[PDB]
């Protein structure tokens, strides 16, 4: 499907990912 | 036809088909809010904290 979209070295960028079976 | 009687005239129609499932609520009603009164004993709600 295609049902959703969203928008929002001396250094590092840090990321974390998790999902509540849909949230 | 533009000459049609009201039963045979076109109407635009929409159903707002709601759902509420295992997937959480992505849609909800409005947060209608009051003026703010200080220095008096009151009940209060801020962002659902009562």
């Amino acid at each position: 499907n295609c049902t959703f979209e969203y928008v929002s070295f001396k250094n590092l960028r840090e990321f974390v990912f998790k999902n509540i079976d849909g949230y | 036809q533009p000459t049609n009687g009201v039963g045979y005239q076109p109407y635009r129609v929409v159903v707002l088909s709601f759902e509420l499932l295992h997937a959480p609520a992505t849609v909800c009603g409005p947060k209608k809010s009051t003026n703010l009164v200080k220095n008096k004993c009151v009940n209060f709600n801020f962002n659902g904290l009562t």
